[PDB]
RNA sequence: UUGCGAUAACGAACGAGACCUUAACCUACUAAAUAGUGGUGCUAGCAUUUGCUGGUUAUCCACUUCUUAGAGGGACUAUCGGUUUCAAGCCGAUGGAAGUUUGAGGCAAUAACAGGUCUGUGAUGCCCUUAGACGUUCUGGGCCGCACGCGCGCUACACUGACGGAGCCAGCGAGUCUAACCUUGGCCGAGAGGUCUUGGUAAUCUUGUGAAACUCCGUCGUGCUGGGGAUAGAGCAUUGUAAUUAUUGCUCUUCAACGAGGAAUUCCUAGUAAGCGCAAGUCAUCAGCUUGCGUUGAUUACGUCCCUGCCCUUUGUACACACC
């Protein structure tokens, strides 16, 4: 709880992160308590990290990607559509800017908001093609909690990538608007709109 | 407490060191500025255009400081980039070799680099002193 | 993907037949005394033989 | 909509035409040991907690 | 003789492969089975594995 | 080495060198509307004419327009280094001319009908409407040209 | 060919080898080509011991 | 379409309405005032010097700014 | 002719490592019994000569390739040798398949 | 002479050699402090060996790291390994073992690559594709 | 067809596997100025009071962590739980450099196909020609010719982006006197390139291949726009006996479609896809190509027979040049 002097001097804001590990230096991984269970053990909080870059292996087993942190899994769903393949330095830079904007409006915890997004745009009832042809029937299945996390990260980040495309608004703030709208539940986010499309199909495909 | 030019960030050093030689003004900026692009792989000339030769010389003299010898050909390969060949894919093209040779001959006459019998330019007695002063300035400004 | 060939399992079973009051439930000494009581042409071959043989004792107890 | 969280007891096997549907046996968290069998689209595992928008329907596709 | 080791080893591998086919053709009816070239200073000696040596 | 402000004493769409050069866009990118004057040529002459490059081309004073065009029509006077132009060592008088707005079509025709008139093969390919720079016509250009 | 191949196969076996195989392909008074293996003994076809033990 | 010069009547609601903005950026001034990004950038650097907005990030390609107090 | 160090280096280049390190061992064993000081077998990086050809002689089939590899292994041993007795015991039994060069220097 | 250990850290091709010896808090990378690393968003990878245990465990120690090979992210993950391995190897040879095994607890309980080199290696490209697995597009028509 | 098990079979052989190569570990050995590190024999600088340096191995000494490559060791799913017929196995956890055949290749049986190659060979039978030649050689043209259909690609439709500056980091090769190869440095030139020298037959020199995406700071600001660079004009170089139908590069100008793509269709399960570029091959010159190589590095599943293809068993047969 003290400042330390070294021959190569360390700044004080990083020296204050000695007492708690936060996102990048700013937002704690504590009080990110998830109001909806069944996604706990699949939203990966309760292990703090500093930056959302980790070269960790999580795709060599069936469920190791449930232990990749939920901010790294959000950065992961950004760096695609070819021209952005590779480039996690750009995707981590976005989420640093994104969690700023999530903190500025609706001034609460920006990690809690992206967690509130994943628990809100996870598709709880989906459908599958029963019958092995084009002229078939569709059946209402329940959805795995890993898939509800898997699709929610996909639905939010696609709706960020679409809305930031071809306009002045940045990927930093479209995603921030995507996650804030999804945190409330508003039908003005892409991911909530796409989720209720999946769920109204399964009401009728029972 | 004795500051070298490694304790200061390279972006913040070169901006400070370029504005020093600009406000001092003895660098003999060669005359063909605003007609040159700094590389064949470039589309445009430098976008600041009253400047950029103070910045190129600040980056060269820093690069001489870090290294032990740098010549012109190593300097062109340094500042080259991806050349858009239009419809064929990109490539590395070395930078302009008359700009960087007239950077080095400029820093010689103001005493920063010299002839260095293992190649091209090593940084001088005085040039090491000159960059080290600015490095002392930059941490506490 | 870890099923063992007959040449591992015959040589393991032929070791148990005539060297039970010898080599024990430890792989490491089983690895090392197959150097003396068997002529095995490869280090990778010896360790698979010594490991199934170790697996066999743990079943025998 | 009165949803119910249910707790996986057994992964009874894959079903569906392509194998992408896994049939599981769950017990409800509220009023526990009220055990039924459901279909799951994503990767389901033992002791996963998953949510049902209906309380009276058992999975019918198998083998 | 001022030639690289990547080149001097390949050129000796070509001088071997040329005499292999030359002695295949010339010593065909005398039971040639192989040639063995030993690169020594001041002489190289060509060892011919011919089964009926007495007419070679 | 710092950022300074500005103010908008502004003039819209403006004829220049027989081209409706636009306002609301910057000086070296409003003068790319003029044929024969591209980006490198705009950037060199908007520095030779002592014009601030951030002026948005409609805050430009009407005498600053006149120095811009006087440099364009006459570049070898004002130390543009004669490798920077369209037509150099021209075809008939050997002198370097930067060809401008309506004249770049005119000298294009003058090049193409010089070339047919000697029955040169590139002029013949120019007459037939084929590609003239040694392409492969078998696959490409197969909805137009 | 059957007298030549079994002549050299059973010369190899009587000279002390583990395996031998003679394969003759071509045409012999018939237009359509056929191949017949004259194999006696024991061969190993896969792996490094092809390089260790087999003369081809 | 987007004002690339700055006359007075845009100036007196740049200085009146960037107060009550929670989030201010280049694109925030583009889509809610009606200037271009090259004047939104100028209206960012000017307005932090006047101190009615305070910086948070100050990255190139993305500036996060917010209302003072 | 009287026991003077000559600062000789024997470089040994060969495709096959077992025959190469046979002579590089014997150069060590010869100079450890004349009590000569030596920098030992310095193992230079293996030159790998790779040649990629299409498998087929014509142009038919799937696009299948070989990589034919020649490995060159090389060593050198530095010596400081009384020349007449050491040149007597080095020029004898030159190894085929191993190329050996002997260089003296004035340092 | 001085109590000194020398370790290394390794990503794909980036090998950071650390020369850890007794001193006064010095933490340097290739000539330069830990405060300026480039990429400046990956600054906290090379602060995780410092912050997980506290700065006070580095106050008696000089660390002088040379990294070459690899790339910009890849060198960063070798820096955080070279000095987390350098501090532990200093707490093996000189400081107590119970104090060494708190270092190896909190390093491993956060990030296993802080001490143990990741074995993911470049799988070779195969003919018939631009990739190791990926194949050229086939036609049928 | 890997085994376990059932068993009129028992016990084996080829193939699979083992094997060989490559990659990941070795602070354990053997060392090295053709690799480094540490002092400093010894200096010598800059700021200082030790931080960053530059220099000499009978004009030093020591060490091998880093690198190399000899010889070895390591992993055998080890250990422990769960399931299985307590099998063969499989899954999870812990340890571990590695727990996907450890990753990846090389090798790869029996049987074939009327698969391709006579235009790779002085591999070859038969046929054709053999001087007015289908031989050989010389000069010029052609393969590239353009209403068009198809295949693999390269460049994009932009703000997760272009430009300018700045930061600046790999790995696999190759290279000349058995003659003009890789080229550092200096000078001249916007550039392309030229000239004077140099080092290297190569862990020694090019070369730290200072590679590109990337990062930061500026300029742009949703406009077919500063995206895109197709077409086209003018000039300067290089290679070459020879550049015209532009060999290629360079500087200015022209700035086309293209606003993410019907029907359909390809590849792909972890350092893998994808983005990025570098070397080699052919090469005098020419890469949007291929073989590698490294940089950046995700989504999704650890399943199935639904589509397609293949395999095995049962049934049918009037088929055995075997549904051609
Ligand atoms: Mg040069
Ligand atoms: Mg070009
Ligand atoms: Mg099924
Ligand atoms: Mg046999
Ligand atoms: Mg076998
Ligand atoms: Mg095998
Ligand atoms: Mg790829
Ligand atoms: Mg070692
Ligand atoms: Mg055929
Ligand atoms: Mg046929
Ligand atoms: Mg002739
Ligand atoms: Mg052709
Ligand atoms: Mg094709
Ligand atoms: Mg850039
Ligand atoms: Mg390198
Ligand atoms: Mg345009
Ligand atoms: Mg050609
Ligand atoms: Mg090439």
């Amino acid at each position: 709880f003290t400042p330390v002097v070294l021959a190569t001097p360390i700044p004080e804001e990083v020296q204050q992160a000695q007492t708690e590990i936060k996102l990048f230096n700013k937002w704690s991984f504590e009080e990110v308590e998830v109001k909806d269970a069944s996604l706990v053990d699949y939203v990966q909080v309760r292990q703090p990290i500093f930056v959302a870059h980790t070269a960790g292996r999580y795709a060599n087993k069936r469920f190791r990607k449930a232990q990749c942190p939920i901010i790294e899994r959000l950065t992961n769903s950004l760096m695609m559509n070819g021209r952005n393949n590779g480039k996690k330095l750009k995707a981590v830079r976005i989420i640093k800017h994104t969690l700023d904007i999530i903190n500025v409006l609706t001034d609460q915890n920006p990690i809690q908001v992206v967690v509130d997004a994943i628990t809100n745009t996870g598709p709880r009832e989906d459908t599958t093609r029963v019958g092995g042809g084009g002229a078939a029937r569709r059946q209402a299945v329940d959805v795995s909690p890993l898939r509800r996390v898997n699709q929610a990260i996909a639905l939010l980040t696609i709706g960020a990538r679409e809305a930031a495309f071809r306009n002045i608004k940045t990927i930093a703030e479209t995603l921030a608007e995507e996650l804030i709208n999804a945190a409330k539940g508003s039908s003005t986010s892409y991911a909530i709109k796409k989720k209720d499309e999946l769920e109204r199909v399964a009401k009728s495909n029972r | 407490p004795g500051v070298s030019v490694r304790d200061v960030a390279a972006q913040d050093f070169i901006n400070a060191y370029a504005s020093f030689l600009q406000r001092q003004g003895k660098l003999e900026v060669p005359g063909y500025v605003d007609i040159v692009k700094t590389s064949s792989g470039n589309e445009m000339p430098p976008q600041d255009a009253e400047g950029w030769f103070y910045k190129r010389a600040a980056s060269v003299a820093r690069h001489i400081y870090m290294r032990k010898q740098v010549g012109v050909g190593k300097l062109n390969k340094l500042y080259g980039g991806a050349k858009s060949r239009g419809v064929r894919p990109y490539k590395h093209i070395d930078a302009s070799g008359s700009i960087n040779r007239k950077v080095l001959q400029a820093l010689e006459k103001i005493g920063i680099v010299e002839i260095s019998p293992k190649g091209g330019r090593r940084i001088s007695e005085n040039g090491q002193r000159d960059l080290d002063r600015i490095a002392a300035q930059t941490l506490e400004e | 993907g870890r099923v063992r060939t007959k040449t591992v399992k015959r040589a393991s079973k032929a070791l148990i037949e005539r060297y039970y009051p010898k080599l024990t439930l430890d792989f490491q000494t089983n690895k090392r005394l197959c150097d003396e009581i068997a002529t095995i042409q490869s280090k990778r071959l010896r360790n698979k033989i010594a490991g199934y043989t170790t697996h066999l004792m743990k079943r025998i107890q | 909509t009165p949803v119910t969280l249910a707790k996986v007891i057994k992964v009874l096997g894959r079903t569906g035409s392509r194998g992408g549907v896994t049939q599981v046996r769950v017990e409800f968290l509220e009023d526990t040991s009220r055990t039924i069998v459901r279909n799951v689209k994503g990767p389901v595992r033992e002791n996963d907690i998953l949510v049902l928008m209906e309380s009276e329907r058992e999975a019918r596709r198998l083998r | 003789a001022l030639i690289s080791k990547k080149r001097k080893l390949v050129a000796d591998g070509v001088f071997y492969a040329e005499l292999n086919e030359f002695f295949t053709r010339e010593l065909a009816e005398e039971g040639y089975s192989g040639v063995e070239v030993r690169v020594t200073p001041t002489k190289t000696e060509v060892i011919i594995r011919a089964t009926r040596t007495q007419d070679v | 080495s710092l950022v300074v402000q500005e103010q908008g004493s502004f003039q819209h769409i403006l004829r220049l060198l027989n081209t409706n050069v636009d306002g609301n866009i910057k000086i070296v990118y409003a003068l790319t509307t003029i044929k024969g004057v591209g980006r490198r040529y705009s950037n060199l002459v908007c520095k030779k004419a002592d014009v601030d490059l951030h002026k948005r081309a409609g805050e430009l004073t009407q005498e600053e327009l006149e120095r811009i065009v006087q440099i364009m029509q006459n570049p070898t006077h004002y130390k543009i280094p004669a490798w920077f132009l369209n037509r150099q060592n021209d075809i008939t008088d050997g002198k370097d001319y930067h060809t401008l707005a309506n004249n770049v079509e005119s000298k294009l025709r003058d090049d193409l009908e010089r070339l047919k008139k000697i029955r040169a093969h590139r002029g013949i390919r120019h007459f037939w409407g084929l590609r003239v720079r040694g392409q492969h016509t078998k696959t490409t250009g197969r909805r137009r040209a | 060919i059957r007298r030549a191949a079994y002549g050299v196969v059973r010369y190899v076996m009587e000279s002390g080898a583990k395996g031998c195989e003679v394969v003759v392909s071509g045409k012999l008074r018939a237009a359509r080509a056929k191949a017949m293996k004259f194999a006696d003994g024991f061969l190993i076809h896969s792996g490094q011991p092809v390089n260790d033990f087999i003369d081809t | 379409q987007h004002a690339v010069i700055l006359d007075q009547e845009k100036y007196d609601r740049i200085l009146k309405e960037v107060p009550t903005y929670r989030y201010v950026s280049v694109s925030v001034l583009v889509d809610r005032l009606k200037i271009g990004g090259s004047l939104a950038r100028i209206a960012l650097r000017h307005l932090e010097k006047e101190g009615i907005i305070k910086p948070i990030s100050k990255h190139s390609k993305q500036a996060i700014y917010t209302r003072a107090t | 002719q009287q026991q003077q160090i000559i600062k000789i280096r024997i470089t040994l280049t060969s495709t096959k490592v077992k025959q190469l390190e046979n002579v590089s061992s014997n150069i060590v064993k010869n100079a450890e019994q004349h009590n000569l000081v030596k920098k030992g077998p310095v193992r230079l990086p293996t030159k790998v000569l790779k040649i990629s050809t299409r498998k087929t002689p014509n142009g038919e089939g799937s696009k299948t390739w070989e990589t034919y590899e020649m490995r060159i292994h090389k060593r050198y041993i530095d010596l400081e040798a009384p020349v007449q007795i050491v040149k007597r015991i080095t020029q004898i039994t030159i190894e085929p398949g191993v190329d050996v060069e002997v260089v003296v220097a004035s340092n | 002479a001085v109590p000194s250990v020398q370790t290394f850290g390794k990503k794909k091709s980036a090998t950071a050699v650390a020369h850890v010896k007794a001193g006064k808090g010095l933490i340097k990378v290739n000539g330069s402090p830990i405060t300026l690393v480039e990429p400046e968003i990956l600054r906290f990878k090379v602060y995780e060996p410092l912050l997980l245990v506290g700065l006070d465990k580095f106050s008696n120690i000089d660390i002088r790291v040379r990294v070459t090979g690899g790339g910009h992210v890849s060198q960063v993950y070798a820096i955080r390994q070279a000095i987390a391995k350098g501090l532990v190897a200093y707490h093996q040879k000189y400081v107590d073992e119970q104090s060494k095994n708190e270092l190896k607890k909190a390093f491993t309980s956060y990030d296993r690559t802080l001490l143990i080199a990741d074995s993911r290696r470049p799988e070779p490209k195969k003919f018939g594709g631009k990739g190791a697995r990926s194949r050229f597009q086939k036609s049928y028509r």
